[PDB]
C-alpha cells in the first residue's frame, strides 16, 4: 500500500518530470528493449529504432498514464480502469514484464532527476509503480 | 546447473510411462485455463471461451501433442538441451513472438499435470528431477532470443 | 480478486484435503526444499531431511494458516495479519520465494486430489495462494 | 549469452570513474531502505531506524565497501564469473544463508545507482551492458548454492 509519505514523495519526484512526461517515457522503453530484448515480443510491429515516432508516441501514452495515477493516487483501480481492461483483456502481456518497465522508468527518473531521487524517493517510486503494475495486471484471471 | 545421475534416471523412468499426446494436450490446455493470457497466441484456435471449451478443442490438443512431442525429444539430450533446442527457439523469437515466460508457465503446468496424473508416484526427488528439466527446457528455448 | 467461482472451488478442495491438510503441508515444504534449494536459506536451524520432525511441524502451522484463511476467504487481510507482521519484519522472507512455496502446494494438491484438482480448479487454486501471498507480504515496505 | 567486445569496453571505461567505497555504500544502503527485508541479515549493524540512519550508519557502509570491492575486483574476470566468485557462493550459501534474490536486488539498487551517479553518461547501451554484469554477478554467486 502506498503511504502518505509514499504519496507526497511520488507526486513531487513526477511533478519534476512535467513537460518531459514523453521523453522519459521513450527513453524509458528505449532501456528495456536494450536491457530485456524478450520485452520487444510485445512490439514486433513497431519500428523499435531509436528516435522512432511509434516509441516517443507510445512512451507518451505510457506517462501521461502515470501522470493520470499519480493524481489520483487515493483510487487508481478507478482511474486506470479502462486500462487495466485493455492490457488483461487485449494486449495480455505477461504480468513478469511489468517489472521490467518498471525498473527502467526508476533507472530513468535517477538518470534525469539527481536532486530528487533520494533514497526514501527512490523507494516510494519503486512501491507506486509496483501498485500501478498490479492495479493494469488485476484483471488478467 | 546440470542433471544428476538419479534425476536423469529418475526423468527416464517417469517419462516411459507418459503419453505424450494426452499429457500434452491436457498441459497445453490446463495453460491457457489457468494463466488465460497465453491465449493471446492461439486466436486462429476456435473456441476457448470455457475451461471445458479449452480442453476439449481438437486444435488444442494437436498443438499441445506437437509441443509435449519436441519436449520428450529433447529428453534424449539432456546434456544439450541449448543445442537441441536452438532452431526452435529462433523460431519462437523470430517468427512467432513468444514471450519466453510462456516456457516457465507451461514448465509449471506441466508439472502440475504429471502430479495430478501420476499421484504418490510423482515423489518430491522426482519433482525436483522434472524442475531442473523444464527450467532447462526454458532456459534453452529463450537463449537465442535477441 | 477471488470469484465467488474461485472461493466455492478453493473451499470444496479445501475441503476434501480435511485432516490431511497438515501432511500436505509438510510435503509442499520437502518438495520445496528439493525443488529450489534456495529456500533453504532461511530454515538453517531445521534438520531438513525427509521426515523431519521440524519439517512436520512447521508444515501443519502453514496449512493451519491456510485453514483459517479459506474460512476467512473474504476478510483474509486480517485473518492472516499476525502473519503478514511476522514475515515483513522478522522472518524477512524474499517475496520471491512465496512464488515457489505456492507451486509445490499447487503440487502436492494435484498429487492428492485425483478427482477434484480439475483445470478450473486448479486455476481457483492458483488464484487463491497468489492472494495469500500478496497478503503475506503486504507490509513489508 | 555475454558480453559483446564494445559492451565490455564500456563497463570498463563508465567503472574506472567509480569511486568503489562510495558507491558501494549507496548501493548497499539504498538496498536496505528500498527492500528493508534485506536487513534482515544486519542486525548487529546497529541504527537502520530511519532511511537517513541506514545510509548514514558505518557498519552499513563498512559492508558496502566490503561488497562492492569484491564487485569491483571481478570486472577483470568478466569471461570467468562462476569461477571467480565460487568460493565467495558457497559461504554466501553454507554459512551466511543469503538467499540469491539479495543479489539481483543489490544489481538492480546498483544500476539505478550508477544511473544517479552517472546520469545521461549512463546511457540505455551502457545500461544493458550492466545489466548483464549484474546479472551474471548474481549467477556466479547463486551457482553453488545446494
Ligand atoms: C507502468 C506500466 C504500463 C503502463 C502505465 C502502460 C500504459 C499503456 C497505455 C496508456 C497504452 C496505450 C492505450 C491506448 O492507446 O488506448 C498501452 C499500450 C500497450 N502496452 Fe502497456 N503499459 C504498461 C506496461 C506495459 C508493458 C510492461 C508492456 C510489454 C512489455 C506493455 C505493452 C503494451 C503494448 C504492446 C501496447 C500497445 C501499443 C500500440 O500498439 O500502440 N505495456 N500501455
Ligand atoms: C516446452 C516448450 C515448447 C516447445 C518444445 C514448443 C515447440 C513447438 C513446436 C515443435 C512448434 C511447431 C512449429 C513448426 O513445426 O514449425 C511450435 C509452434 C508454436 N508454439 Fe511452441 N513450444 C513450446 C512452448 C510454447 C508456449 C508456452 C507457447 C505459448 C503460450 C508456444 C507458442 C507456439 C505457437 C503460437 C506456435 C505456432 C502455432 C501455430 O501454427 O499456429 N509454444 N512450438
Ligand atoms: C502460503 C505461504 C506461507 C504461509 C501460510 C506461511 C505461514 C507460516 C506460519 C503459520 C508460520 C509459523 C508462525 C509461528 O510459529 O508463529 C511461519 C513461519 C515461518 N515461515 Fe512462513 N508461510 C508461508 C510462506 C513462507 C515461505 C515461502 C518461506 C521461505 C521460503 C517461509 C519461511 C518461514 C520461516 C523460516 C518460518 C519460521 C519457522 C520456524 O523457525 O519455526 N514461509 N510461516
Ligand atoms: C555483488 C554482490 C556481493 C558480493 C560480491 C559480496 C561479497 C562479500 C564478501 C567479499 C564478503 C566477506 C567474506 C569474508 O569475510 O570471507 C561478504 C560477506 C557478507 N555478505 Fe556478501 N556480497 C554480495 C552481496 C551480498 C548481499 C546482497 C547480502 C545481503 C543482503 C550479503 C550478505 C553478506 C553478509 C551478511 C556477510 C557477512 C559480513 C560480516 O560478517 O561482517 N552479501 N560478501
Ligand atoms: C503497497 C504494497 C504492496 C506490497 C508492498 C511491499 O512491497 N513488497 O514487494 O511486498 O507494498
Ligand atoms: C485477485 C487477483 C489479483 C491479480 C489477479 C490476476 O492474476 N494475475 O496473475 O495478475 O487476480
Amino acid at each position: 500500500v502506498l503511504s502518505p509519505a509514499d504519496k507526497t514523495n511520488v507526486k513531487a519526484a513526477w511533478g519534476k518530470v512535467g513537460a518531459h512526461a514523453g521523453e522519459y517515457g521513450a527513453e524509458a522503453l528505449e532501456r528495456m528493449f536494450l536491457s530485456f530484448p524478450t520485452t520487444k515480443t510485445y512490439f514486433p510491429h513497431f519500428d523499435l529504432s531509436h528516435g522512432s515516432a511509434q516509441v516517443k508516441g507510445h512512451g507518451k501514452k505510457v506517462a501521461d498514464a502515470l501522470t493520470n495515477a499519480v493524481a489520483h493516487v487515493d483510487d487508481m483501480p478507478n482511474a486506470l480502469s479502462a486500462l487495466s481492461d485493455l492490457h488483461a483483456h487485449k494486449l495480455r502481456v505477461d504480468p513478469v514484464n511489468f517489472k521490467l518497465l518498471s525498473h527502467c522508468l526508476l533507472v530513468t527518473l535517477a538518470a534525469h532527476l539527481p536532486a530528487e531521487f533520494t533514497p526514501a524517493v527512490h523507494a516510494s517510486l519503486d512501491k507506486f509503480l509496483a501498485s500501478v503494475s498490479t492495479v493494469l495486471t488485476s484483471k488478467y484471471r | 546447473v546440470h542433471l544428476t545421475p538419479e534425476e536423469k534416471s529418475a526423468v527416464t523412468a517417469l517419462w516411459g510411462k507418459v503419453n505424450v499426446d494426452e499429457v500434452g494436450g491436457e498441459a497445453l490446455g490446463r495453460l491457457l485455463v489457468v494463466y488465460p493470457w497465453t491465449q493471446r497466441f492461439f486466436e486462429s484456435f476456435g473456441d476457448l471461451s470455457t475451461p471445458d471449451a479449452v480442453m476439449g478443442n481438437p486444435k488444442v490438443k494437436a498443438h499441445g501433442k506437437k509441443v509435449l512431442g519436441a519436449f520428450s525429444d529433447g529428453l534424449a539430450h539432456l546434456d544439450n538441451l541449448k543445442g537441441t533446442f536452438a532452431t526452435l527457439s529462433e523460431l519462437h523469437c523470430d517468427k512467432l513472438h513468444v514471450d519466453p515466460e510462456n516456457f516457465r508457465l507451461l514448465g509449471n503446468v506441466l508439472v502440475c499435470v504429471l502430479a495430478h496424473h501420476f499421484g504418490k508416484e510423482f515423489t518430491p526427488p522426482v519433482q525436483a528431477a522434472y524442475q531442473k528439466v523444464v527450467a532447462g527446457v526454458a532456459n534453452a528455448l529463450a537463449h537465442k532470443y535477441h
